[PDB]
DNA sequence: GAACGGAACGCCTGCTCTGAACCTGTGCC
DNA sequence: GGCACAGGTTCAGAGCAGGCGTTCCGTTC
């Protein structure tokens, strides 16, 4: 099977192999994976419900297998029509794994039953990166159609389990998928940095194990990056739009905001290269996205919803400060790792300052923009000088 | 021809002009300086003129603390309320533009041989004079128009300059071990005398507020947030560069300079009576 | 005819020029091909600046060369030469038949003519040589133009473009260049079809070039 | 009269021919005094590839004038 | 050791089958190519073609640098004893017919080369080039797959060449500084004035390089300084080479007639005035070749209606 | 000795250079 | 009290440079 995964992997995304076809070497495989690499599946299983290098090897066995799915189900050539009749024979055979009788279903039908099948490995698994493919190849079968949610329980499980090591670039990837199929993502950052403290309290290792005095680097890492691409996502309209559509929109402004500053404000506990790394080189993305998708509509909705807008930009200075005070211990450390990323990050808050005045300038209250210069601080709270 | 003693007591008479007369037509004024630099920069440099200018421009429009007391009308005649704020402003920066084309082009030539030592004291003495001048400069109490938009984009310009000669620097420094005292002078100036000022020019600019088609009026706000940001951006670039260099110099270019001040806003109780 | 030869050649108002340009336009599919290029020269220089993009249009939407199809290509080469002429220098027609097509780029039913006067425009302008590449490299992602409109393009409009040679030749070198294996994959078809129904001096021609890209790219 | 040709060795060599004859006369000199064919020969004078129905005086050259040569082989 | 000046060429060859590492190359290469300076001159080009096949498996760039130090350092020996050619402009054709040829095989060497004569930053392209480097550029230029980077590069060390001079020239503080050196423009004009010495693979990229000049900076925004005076002395250099080029070489001056008459009439939808000048000052250096071009005179006689006045007048 | 940060060659974005015309403001008849 | 010239401004286009995207080597534990 290593040999196996190997050629795929040359073949899809080594001389005799090459001299073949793709579609070939697929259509082969089908009669010489599918019946009775299924059994082996099944063994697996069989051992995997109950000497330790034979367990080491059954792993190793368990993921090459299901990488082998995977390289196989995600051909491109599933795409076009021509290999679609051996799909339809393949998940007849996925189906028929478990029942009989239910001969030419539709499509949808047989797609349901192979991944139901595919659902009851997942208390089997020793190791992360056997969930990961396993996840992998359901969401490439899926995608042949809600069904984020099974999706989603079944990340939230291999999230939360123990894994008795691990390499931080499979979680990344897991929890990139975990964000992008759940319902929320700002409740679930919220519940997750009311969680990145008890890595503090408790373990010198959490409620959200996973969760090292390492690993939080990569958590945080895509909770800024997978923010940051959710509410660029969001477009604002007109005042032809409703009140109620930009009631809602601010609503989920501020959820953001006030979860980036939650987000921000844990740099103080976990001070490191990496993470200011990450909120330095998030920050700027973020502001660039509140300036280019919110600022029209603030223009558009301010005489009326005003209120909630000063509280919006009050509450959104008490982290830009945050920022400016990180820089300055950027500079001051002279950590050049870091300080590459510091200027664009100036020139966009200054932006965002001279945006406001612009927004007002519009709705004909320019004289009322005052400014202050700003007291320096270090991250936790001085008035360095 | 330059050197001939025809266009020498020529230049000289036009100075004397230049010196004596207020004559407060606009047109007229900036005719003749744009004679004088056009004759002047085919004998030497313009610099000491665009400093004395400077001092004068300083003198006659006020300053931002609103409490120094300046006079210095006597170097350059040619000035009034009326004259030296929306014309005279403008002129000169355009020269201190082309002055910081010369050396950007005279940096890239250097980088271009990796002699030298003339070269840089020559570019420093330049660079230094004219920190001088914007100085003087970015004291004042300029207008809201045209002006100080092209101070800025001035500033900007100067800024990347210092960061190209730092940049060329880098490349020096780690073959031999260097940074003549010269640089070391010219940074605590760029320190001490220019960047806190800037900041508190941009307080000015940003503090004094005081139709309009809706489209025409998106196009002049947005083309009014840029240079502000641009100078920023210039600036803690400069920054930046210093680091690295001090970094790779057993030197704390920094110890000179201070803690990059910025720029928090507010809205007051006036919104109340627009509505 | 003779008629439309004569007014063609006189000094007229553009006003009753353009009366009888709408005279003729409402009677061109109820036509014989004898007749039409000497008529649609009148029509190139009967066109203002502002009716270039609606006449365009008008026409090409209009046309068979279908229906017509050995008077056919001998009077079809005459109609393509009363193009080339009309083609040369009135660029406010040119770039208007360039633009008239690429925004007729969502219709994949764009035909013969949309491609002839590609490959004809190519060869005759020097200096609109790049609109019309980046237009067809546009054009060709979109699953637009493909093989069999080039198949019958090279089966009955070969003698037109059986000049134009090096003309196509050069379009499929520029084409070969790059990558998105669609693009490969057409200038590859260009050579076969090419090299096929042309001479042998094309042949000859085809076969240095493709050398030169093996030896060189 | 007398001419010189210098090659990938250095072996300066020296060929008596008048300017009227011609190329391929020079590549048989060639496979003569030197043992080197034709097909395999690229003669150069002055940076200009010589052709074979050309003469001496058709490219200006003149006594004791010096040549160049390479072996072209097809395949190597 | 010390070499028998006569024999170096088989001993330089003898490292040729040997596989060295790149240190061992380049010792024998910079040694070698220290040997250039103390010899007679028409030895050099086969020495050269063992150097290069040699150098296609070591360091290439080391070579360069020492041929074109080499050769512009000699130009410059001459330029001064001008103010020993029949032979010397001679072997250096040969040379640049080496190298072309060398490429041919192996274009790593084409790429390492451009990089070496990339101006990048302008002042490169004051120690980069000199006339015998552009000779080489000009030869090269006949590869298909280089007939582009090569003229963008010619091209755009020319008008970056002006827009120096330009500049120099409206301040006193930088003549007080700098020693003018060589400008692009002139180092081509000295070329093509040496190319009477009749290496004509030149003389079609030559051709080549003042279409293209003429082509792209002429009056087209003209219809300021920056984009309008360091865009004219383009035009005229180009201008200038062709007409330059013409009367010397009686082989080319039909295909250069046939391109300008081509340019003159399809176009005049856009400004063609260069040309025209052009054109004038051609037939007035030598008319009798226009009885050649007949057939496009003649055929021009059939669009002298569509085309417009000025055009016809001149 | 390994990994993560510094580093090089190409394409797209956007920003700037420039021209041309409209329009509006001021001074003189 | 109105007309003409100037000057600002703005838009449209086009062209080019630099920064990030992919891919590899140095430096610091």
């Amino acid at each position: 099977l290593e040999d196996l995964s190997q050629k795929l992997e040359s073949m899809l995304t080594f001389s005799h192999l090459q001299q073949r076809s793709a579609q070939e070497i697929v259509h082969c495989v089908f009669q010489l994976l599918t019946p009775m690499c299924n059994h082996l599946e099944n063994i697996h299983n069989y051992f995997q419900c109950l000497k330790v290098q034979e367990y080491h090897i059954m792993s190793s066995c368990y993921q090459r297998l299901l990488q082998i799915f995977h390289g196989l189900f995600a051909w491109s050539g599933f795409s076009q029509p021509e290999n679609q009749n051996l799909l339809y024979s393949a998940l007849h055979v996925l189906s028929s794994r478990l029942k009989q009788g239910e001969h030419s279903q539709p499509l949808e039908e047989l797609l349901s039953q192979s991944v139901h099948y595919l659902q009851n490995f997942h208390q089997s698994i020793p190791s992360f990166q056997c969930a990961l493919y396993l996840i992998r190849l359901l969401m490439v079968i899926l995608e042949k159609s809600q069904n984020k949610e099974k999706i989603a329980s079944l990340a939230r499980q291999f999230l939360c389990r123990v894994w008795p090591n691990i390499s931080n670039d499979q979680l990344h990837a897991l929890l990139c998928i975990y964000l992008e199929h759940t319902e929320s993502i700002l409740k679930a950052i919220e519940e997750i940095a009311g969680v990145g403290v008890p890595e503090l309290i408790n373990s010198p290792s959490s409620t959200f194990p996973t969760l090292t005095r390492h690993t939080f680097v990569v958590f945080f890492r895509v909770m800024m990056a997978e923010l940051e691409k959710t509410v660029k996502k969001i477009e604002p309209g007109t005042a032809a739009d409703s009140q109620q559509i930009h009631e809602e929109k601010l609503l989920y402004w501020n959820m953001a905001v006030r979860d980036f500053s939650i987000l921000i404000n844990l740099i103080k506990v976990f001070d490191s290269h990496p993470v200011l790394h990450v909120c330095l080189k998030y920050g700027r993305l973020f502001v660039e996205a509140f300036l280019k998708q919110c600022m029209p509509l603030l223009d558009f909705s301010f005489r009326k919803h005003r209120e909630d807008v000063l509280s919006l930009l009050e509450t959104f200075q008490l982290d830009t400060r945050l920022l400016h005070h990180l820089c300055g211990h950027s500079k001051i450390h002279q950590d050049t790792r870091l300080t590459q990323h510091v200027p664009l990050l100036k020139k966009t808050l200054e932006l965002l300052v001279c945006r406001v005045k612009a927004m007002l300038t519009l709705n004909n209250c320019r004289e009322a923009f005052w400014l202050g210069n700003l007291k320096n601080r270090d991250l936790q709270g001085e008035e360095i000088k | 021809e330059p050197s001939s003693p025809q266009f020498v007591q020529m230049l000289s008479w036009t100075s004397k002009i230049c010196k004596e007369n207020s004559r407060e037509d606009a047109l007229f004024c900036k005719s003749l300086m744009n004679l004088l630099f056009s004759l002047h920069v085919s004998y030497k440099s313009p610099v000491i003129l665009l400093r004395d200018l400077s001092q004068d421009i300083h003198g006659h429009l006020g300053d931002i603390d609103q409490d120094v007391e300046v006079e210095k009308t006597n170097h350059f005649a040619i000035v009034n309320l009326r004259t030296a704020a929306p014309t005279v402003c403008l002129l000169v920066l355009s020269q201190a533009e082309k002055v910081l084309e010369e050396v950007d082009w005279l940096i890239t030539k250097l980088k271009g041989q990796v002699p030298n030592q003339p070269v840089e004291k020559a570019i420093i003495m330049q660079l230094g004079t004219l920190l001088t001048f914007f100085h003087e400069l970015v004291q004042t109490a300029l207008p809201s128009g045209s002006c100080v938009d092209t101070l800025l984009k001035d500033l900007c310009k100067m800024y990347t300059t210092l960061t190209a000669l730092v940049r060329y620097y880098l490349q020096v420094c780690q073959s031999s071990g260097g940074i003549p005292k010269n640089m070391e002078k010219l940074v605590k100036l760029s320190g001490s005398h220019l960047t806190p000022l800037c900041y508190s020019f941009i307080s000015y600019v940003q503090n004094k507020s005081k139709p309009a088609v809706v489209a025409t009026a998106m196009a002049r706000v947005l083309r009014e947030t840029k240079p502000i940001p641009n100078l920023i951006f210039a600036i803690e670039q400069y920054e930046k560069f210093l680091i690295h260099l001090s970094k790779k110099s057993k030197v704390s270019l920094m110890q000179h300079m201070k803690l990059s001040t910025s720029r928090d806003f507010k809205i007051k109780g006036n919104i109340l009576d627009m509505v | 005819v003779p008629i439309l030869d004569v007014l063609s050649s006189l000094r007229l108002d553009p006003n009753f020029l353009l009366k009888v340009r709408q005279l003729v336009m409402d009677k061109l599919s109820s036509i014989r091909l004898e007749d039409l290029p000497v008529i649609i020269k009148f029509i190139l220089h009967s066109v203002t600046a502002m009716d270039t993009l609606e006449v365009i249009s008008e026409l090409r939407e209009k046309l068979d060369l279908q229906h017509c199809v050995s008077s056919g290509q001998s009077c079809i080469i005459l109609l393509f030469d009363v193009i080339k002429s009309a083609i040369r220098y009135e660029k406010t027609i040119s770039e208007a038949w360039i633009k008239a097509i690429e925004n007729t780029a969502s219709v994949s039913e764009h035909k013969v003519f949309d491609l002839v006067m590609l490959f004809i425009i190519y060869s005759t302008n020097t200096q609109t040589k790049k609109y019309i590449d980046r237009v067809l490299r546009n054009k060709i992602r979109s699953g637009c133009i493909q093989e069999q409109l080039l198949q019958s393009t090279f089966s009955v409009h070969y003698l037109v473009l059986k000049d134009m040679c090096s003309s196509i030749l050069s379009l499929a070198q520029s084409l070969l260049h790059s990558l998105d294996q669609s693009i490969i994959s057409f200038g590859s078809l260009l050579y076969k079809y090419a090299f096929k129904f042309f001479d042998t001096y094309c042949q000859q021609e085809v076969v240095g070039a493709l050398v030169t890209h093996i030896c060189s790219g | 009269m007398q001419i010189f040709v210098k090659t990938l060795t250095g072996k300066t060599i020296t060929l008596e021919v008048e300017p009227s004859d011609t190329i391929e006369n020079v590549k048989a000199k060639i496979q003569d005094k030197e043992g080197i064919p034709p097909d395999q020969q690229r003669l150069i004078f002055a940076g200009k590839q010589l052709e074979d129905g050309r003469t001496l005086s058709d490219y200006n050259i003149q006594k004791e004038s010096t040549l160049h040569l390479v072996l072209r082989l097809r395949g190597g | 050791g010390r070499w028998d000046q006569q024999y170096v060429i088989q001993l330089t060859s003898m490292f040729k089958d040997v596989p060295l590492t790149a240190e061992e190359v380049e010792f024998v290469v910079e040694k070698a190519l220290s040997m250039f300076s103390k010899m007679n001159l028409q030895e050099i080009p086969p020495l050269v073609y063992q150097l290069l096949v040699l150098s296609s498996k070591g360091s290439r760039k080391s070579v360069l640098e020492g041929i074109i130090a080499f050769f512009s350092a000699l130009d410059k020996q001459h330029n001064e004893e001008q103010s020993p050619s029949g032979e010397l402009r001679h072997v250096e054709g040969t040379i640049i017919l080496h190298i072309v040829f060398a490429i041919k095989l192996d274009y790593e060497l084409g790429r390492e080369l451009v990089k070496h004569l990339k101006v990048g930053q302008q002042g490169d392209s004051n120690n980069n080039l000199s006339p015998f480097s552009i000779a080489l550029l000009l030869s090269v230029t006949r590869i298909q797959r280089f007939q582009d980077q090569v003229l963008d590069l010619l091209k755009t060390s020319v008008v970056k060449s002006f827009k120096d001079l330009q500049l120099l020239q409206g301040s006193k503080f930088l003549q007080n500084l700098v020693p003018h050196r060589s400008y692009v423009s002139t180092m081509i004009l000295e070329v093509v004035k040496n190319s009477v010495h009749s290496w004509d693979h030149v003389t079609q990229g030559l051709v080549e390089l003042g279409f293209i000049l003429m082509d792209s900076y002429g009056p087209k925004k003209v219809l300021p300084s920056l984009s309008r005076m360091p865009n004219q002395h383009a035009c005229k250099l180009g201008a200038n080479i062709l007409l330059e080029t013409f009367k010397i070489h009686e082989m080319i001056r039909q295909e250069i007639l046939e391109q300008v008459l081509n340019r003159v009439v399809t176009r005049a939808s856009s400004p063609i005035s260069h040309f025209l000048d052009l054109l004038s000052n051609i037939v007035m250096y030598a008319p009798l070749v226009l009885q050649n071009c007949s057939s496009k005179v003649t055929e021009a006689f059939d669009y002298l209606s569509f085309l417009p006045l000025q055009t016809v007048q001149r």
